[PDB]
């Protein structure tokens, strides 16, 4: 039994830095990739990026330039950092635990634990 | 250079210079005794896996048995003594012979012939593997055939050589002579 | 990079008929996809991996088939439940991409 | 003394005429002095013996290999490397702070003599960008970047590498595309060390010292020169 | 570590265990055949040119046989089998000798002795080479005759050492025992 | 059986007096029984082979000289090394891009192991400036500066190396000079390796494997430090 | 010619059977004929001889120990090196200067490839701090920092190499502290390598060159990666 | 690879193929020759450490002799030599045995035995040191015993080897016909 | 058939840059050191500098600060520029291919083929 | 560095007789010297190299000679048109000098 | 015999530099640790520091960052200079030969041969 | 760091008494003191090192004893040319300490 546990305010406004927290608790944090994913209104889910147990990270293009993504393997959590936040931005969050395998054809990956979701909104009210 | 290690003193009353895998030595643990004869061969051989598989654990016990031993390896023992036990050119010719898709030893498995009245043996060779899998015994039974033939032979050959170093030449020409002179003397009765 | 084009963009169907998604990756695939569904009020639910592969607590009724470029998911009999929105995900080295989802409702 | 011994192995000494004629003549000079499962030639039966390599545990490492993607050196009974072919790359940096390692000195010592062995055995390694590694906290983390004649490049070197440290089992994963000479190319991306804890991993091959044994004299010997004064 | 190397099955039915060198092995390009007797003193010898040079022909032989070849050598091949291969201290041996106007081997040239009637060979020997030219023949005569003299006697000692795997001492004992007991009775009669 | 061997060998045996001895006991026990171009030894002739070398192409290099100043390291049919010993230098800086070259990797694999493997045979070398190279396009030229006891120079050592590389035909280049126990003095102020296409260069010298296999031993046997952590 | 040979070992083989039956036949027959400070084996002495390795001089160094705390090993009838373990240490700065060294090339040769050995011969060295050197002037002084399980440390690789190297009298300075395998442990601080001027030093043992010949094969054996491209 | 050197040529007439020590080579300085059959063992074997000191010793003769000496050594030298004329592994089985507190030759002092009359000599051995002392003659006196065997057994064994090297085993199966069919013949007369 | 052509304004005013150009027709380009001499009115010849394959360069030391000599292996070329031309530098301007033979003594070396030459005149007029 | 001076600075001589010039080394050469004859109005021309080869088209009456620090050029016969000036060159590794050079006039 | 003998201005104003010199006559240079040591007015003994013949230094901490010692092989001198002195720097200073015996226990060090030594008073009369 | 702390701070002896005089290490030494004799007007005279061994000079009267922390300079009979203040010393690698003084006065 896994959960993961999403923290950080969702109320902001334009050009802040949004900070959002993952805690995992159940099983290993290793040979994971924790993963940031969102849905803005209106559209799909997009991924943010991705980090492992060693701090390597992924990131998606569009984002890269102000996305940030770390961990910290002492309480098992990891952080989302996005600067200059604009209209755009506007989305649920979701921190995921991925895990891919790639030891024999075929290959597969999936986000098999889903934290809630947060709102974040970014408005000049 | 060339190995080195001396194989040290046996645990078996049956041979006296041979060497003795123990239990702890062998998948299917029992005892397995070798002879002063197939041993001996370790000593100048240079292409028997089994010779440098038995120097690996003649060291092996030595270095437990004299040396203080603990659970975190040295492995700068064993990365300085390794030439001095093994010939890793061995090494390498089973692994050309594997790249070269030849039947190759992996120096897991060996077979021996075993006398079954007297219960001396030959020196083991390797099984060799192919394709995944242990050889087929009609696969190199030549090889057991040679073996068999090599046993016979070496016996014989070496009742000849201990009589030589023990019957002076000189001694068997005196008898030769004297015989002769005897049966010249005989035919002057007749 | 490789994106995923789903089809189609919606789906009207109902209850007990047989529901079957495509996704079309612009190159072979690096790895085989996953299907999620998702509806409004929680988070996106595993349904399938390896494009065949049915996650825990997934009914026997989701399946999923294909290689290359084309994959496929079906449902034999939708429930009232299986309404909602799925997607297609694929993961090259160190790079997720979705696909733009296909909307299933009644 | 020897007569007995003749006597016992008489049925393989008929065939020579000289015995016979020994024989006959031995005979004839007494009787005037009187008057005044698999068996072998018969007797020899085929025996086999399997050595037991994990006996060898606490003074040289030994290799076994799991399956087609994992396989381990374990160093005594407690701590080893895990060696596993894989697509999925669990570092996507290009730093290898071998110098900050080494400075820190948190790592087993044996466990990065192995990986320096491996290393410095790879025939003509010359893309540093390829290696990519982790150390922090004295872990070991190492990531070969097998993606690419296949023969001049660095995924061959690094396989044939594999191949001999992993010697037994290695065979498996290996030579899907045979390529020309002793060259090997697999379908894998990537080859990653790790430490782990000992556990009974050999499910496909035997433990054995072998590779690692054999590797020692390879190191050094098709590294390519860097800088004129090494 | 030592040379391991196995020579090849050899091409000519007139040596069994022997090695042939082809046409193209050999500057004149025809065959020559070597038996049994001298090819087996090359698994044992460490300080023979000839010995060395078979076994690389003969890796040579194996691995375009059985590897995929192409123009693009591997060096890494040769690099990593040239040890199980020769021995290079005897490169190094002849290295020295070069430096100390001592004649050596630059492995071109060999010289064999060859029976006129029977066809059996020694072993090819390096025919060395000094101040720019090969050694005149007078000037290593001698070596010349010691291989003949060798070339009889290790042929007698080989009719010995095969009667010796074959006629078990003991029957030469109760040979011996019985011609004795009848010249001992002969005697009586007289 | 044995009868006929001794009968065919009767010239041989017969100076021996146990020989003779036998010989007549045996004819008089059988009398009694009635009663009641460059030879040796006679029949040893002297024969010589010549090995063809070049048969060897395909898996090893082979070297050859062709006169005092040109000799060359062939690779296969179609690629080698040319080796000069030159007064005239090709390159006038001090640059050796070694890394850049690896970096680029647009060299011949064998060429550069071989460049290697002769860089890292030189006993001593400490003179880093003494070697200049040019590798742009993936060409391979280097050149090693001769110019000034002769034995610690760098010429001494570069010229130890070259004499083992083209063993068999470097010698006429070579001790000139007349040196101190083994060091190696010449008048040339240049030793300039350049790849080059195959053709039959062996006036001098019969192509042979075994300069270069003889300097795979030496490789890094007589290298100095130059850092703490190598 | 055989018969006074055999005459000569009659007391070593009178014991076996078969040559009491042979004689008895012998004397038979022939009357039948007629008719018509240390001693072994009674013979052997054992003798000794000890080798003066001095004679070695002009070719090899000759290593030997003065006291627990000074050994040597000599290069010719001129020079050599010092090897001290001692509490004092005499530099005290984190600089060896080797490549400042070898641009000067100041040292002596022969010297510089017996540190370099010493150096590569290190098992596991990963602490570039504890090794300082003094080169100006072309003087050769090398200090190892000896201070801290005794195994993984830099004291028990030096002096793993010291003792190799003076092989022969080194034992009396060493394994006062007792450790696990070959470990070592001494009560000295610092390793000190300085040239000196030829002197008879060897009071403790013999001097020898078997120790030098013995570590030429072990350099780079066990030395670790630092960088990718090395 | 394995060790190369050739012995140069005996400067002593007891000895044709042997090997003499100087009074240099000799800390009691006074000649010391080997004979050939103990020389000629130093050809084969890989674990005898006197052999790799005479080969040291013969090179540095041949070195100073043939080479341009000086005060200045050329490290070069014999950092390329050394493996051709020694077994480093036999250092390192000596190394081993020191660490492991086995008594371990340290190549300074060496025993043989010799013939009281004939002056034949064994090949020299290690005096084994062990806790910074020799070995007491009474703690391997059990080897020199070996020793003085193998002495004479190899002895008597060479007589027949030459013998077997000029006799034709067919000459002396003729002979044993002969005799056998005098001895047949001679039973019809009585 | 070797030819050297020859090309490159001689007409300039002091402290411009004189640029000449030289393209070889005619056997290969490599071993060869190509040339810049010049010979100033009512002088001897002058040796400005010689470059090779390689873009290795020789230099007279009292024109080294202003001097510089490329090559184009494309179309077999090689350029002199002469920085800050004062009256000195007047001068009929030759490039040449140069050949030296260092294998064996006597060693020799020699400039075989010729351009034509251009006349360099500064001046401000 | 090796420089060169000619002797003499100019010479005056009827068709016919002897021309014979010196070149000077302020050191042993590093290689032999070599020869070009020059006209107004055209490129210098090789005569000589490796101080006695003759060049491609050099009439046999063009000789040189010398060694260590003095060459010289002989022209056996001298025709009308060999009225020149004559330069000698060297070169060092990496530099090249000139001869001052020799007027040879009617 | 063995003599330091030690040269320099023992009159100094604060701020300024005191700069002290040691000859040594007799015996090896080499071997040994050339120390200095003052004594205040009114104070024991005080290490200031000391240099051997590799230049390699130890020095006093409460006087390292003003301190420096330096050696000259050539004529078996050292040297002390000490910047911005002040008041507290007034004392009698001397230059000892030091040797250290490391090689067996018990170790033992020792200031063996003493020079005259040098009154140093710093004031603004 | 190593420091001395010698006892007592002044001794008052009378001629031909025994004088006794302490040096305590914070820590175990790393090398055994050395104790010296000062008077005004020269330099300090070393009298005792390695604990227990006179320098040269130093009259038999002169004794030391000690190890570990605890070491002492004795004088079995003084003279009136003993009274001075006496210190000790001691050196770890690269520094060097010394004891406060003790004042032997009559
Ligand atoms: C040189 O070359 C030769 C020839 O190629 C190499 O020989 C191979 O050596 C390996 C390694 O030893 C051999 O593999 C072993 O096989 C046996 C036998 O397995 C068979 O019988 C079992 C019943 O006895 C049965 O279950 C097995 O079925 C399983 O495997 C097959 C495939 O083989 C599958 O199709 C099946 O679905 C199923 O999975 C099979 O028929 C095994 O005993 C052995 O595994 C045990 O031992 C290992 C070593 O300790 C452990 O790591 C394993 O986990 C396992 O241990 C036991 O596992 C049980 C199952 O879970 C568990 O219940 C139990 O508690 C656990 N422990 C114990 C103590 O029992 C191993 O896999 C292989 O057969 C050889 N190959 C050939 C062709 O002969 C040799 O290695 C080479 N040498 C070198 C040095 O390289």
């Amino acid at each position: 039994q896994v959960q993961l546990q999403e923290s950080g305010a969702g109320l902001l406004k334009p050009s802040e830095t949004l900070s959002l927290s993952c805690t995992v608790d159940g099983e290993s944090f290793n040979g994971f990739f924790w993963t940031w994913i969102r849905q803005p209104p209106g559209k799909g889910l997009e991924w943010i990026g991705e980090i492992n147990h060693l701090a390597s990270t992924g990131y998606n293009p569009s984002l890269k330039s102000r996305v940030t993504i770390s961990v910290d393997t002492s309480k098992n959590q990891f952080s989302l950092k996005l600067t200059s936040v604009t209209a755009a931005d506007t989305a649920v969050y979701y921190c995921a635990r991925g895990y891919s395998y790639g030891f024999a054809w075929p290959n597969y990956h999936y986000l098999d634990v889903w934290g809630k979701g947060t709102t974040v909104t970014v408005s000049s009210a | 250079g060339t190995f080195t290690w001396t194989l040290s003193d046996s645990e078996g009353k049956d041979t006296p210079g041979g060497y003795c895998l123990t239990r702890w030595m062998l998948i299917e643990a029992e005892l397995k005794c070798f002879g002063n004869t197939a041993v001996a061969k370790c000593n100048e051989k240079h292409d028997e896996e089994f010779c440098d598989m038995l120097r690996l654990f003649d060291f092996n016990k030595q270095a437990i048995q004299r040396l203080k031993a603990e659970a975190q390896m040295s492995i700068q023992l064993i990365n300085k003594a390794v030439n001095a036990l093994i010939n890793d050119q061995l090494i390498m010719k089973n692994h050309l012979r594997d790249i070269m898709g030849i039947p190759y030893c992996n120096y897991s498995k060996y077979w021996y012939l075993n006398h079954t009245t007297t219960g001396r043996t030959s020196l083991p060779k390797c099984w060799l593997v192919s394709n995944g899998s242990y050889l087929n015994e009609t696969h190199f039974s030549d090889d057991i055939e040679q073996q068999a033939d090599n046993m016979i032979t070496e016996m014989l050959q070496k009742e000849y050589m201990e009589r030589q170093g023990k019957t002076p030449l000189g001694l068997v020409d005196l008898f030769v002579f004297s015989t002769s002179f005897y049966l010249i003397s005989i035919f002057l009765h007749l | 990079e490789i994106v995923l084009t789903q089809s189609p963009a919606t789906l009207s169907l109902s209850p007990g008929e047989r529901a079957t998604l495509s996704c079309r990756a612009s190159q072979s695939v690096s790895s085989y996809l996953a299907w999620y569904q998702h509806k409004p009020g929680q988070a996106p639910r595993l349904l399938i991996y390896g494009a065949s592969k049915r996650a825990t607590g997934i009914p026997s009724r989701f399946s999923g088939s294909g290689s290359g470029t084309d994959f496929s998911l079906t449902i034999s009999s939708l429930e009232p439940e299986d309404f909602a929105v799925y997607y297609c995900q694929h993961r090259s080295d160190w790079r997720t991409t979705f696909g733009q989802g296909t909307r299933l409702e009644i | 003394g020897q007569i007995v011994t003749f006597f016992q192995e008489v049925p393989h000494v008929i065939e020579e005429v000289m015995n016979i004629v020994l024989i006959a003549l031995s005979v004839l000079a007494v009787l005037k002095g009187l008057y005044n499962t698999s068996l072998y030639k018969g007797v020899y039966e085929l025996q086999t013996l399997e050595l037991n390599m994990e006996t060898l545990n606490m003074t040289m490492p030994l290799s076994c290999t799991k399956n087609n993607s994992h396989h381990y050196i374990m160093v005594g009974n407690e701590t080893g490397l895990e060696l596993t072919l894989t697509n999925t790359s669990i570092i996507n940096h290009k730093f290898c702070n071998l110098s900050d390692a080494h400075k820190k000195n948190l790592y087993d010592h044996a466990l990065m003599s192995i990986i320096s062995t491996f290393h410095l055995s790879i025939p003509n390694f010359n893309q540093y960008e390829a290696m990519s590694c982790d150390f922090n906290g004295g872990k070991i983390s190492v990531q070969y970047n097998l993606s690419h004649n296949h023969c001049g490049t660095v995924a061959n070197g690094v396989l044939q590498t594999f191949m001999r440290m992993a010697w037994g089992g290695s065979y498996i994963a290996l030579d899907s595309g045979r390529g020309n000479w002793d060259c090997i190319m697999t379908s894998y991306q990537y080859l990653i060390i790790q430490n782990t804890t000992w556990e009974d991993h050999c499910q496909f091959s035997r433990p054995s010292p072998i590779g690692y044994l054999g590797l020692l004299s390879q190191r050094t010997r098709d590294i390519y020169i860097s800088r004129r004064l090494l």
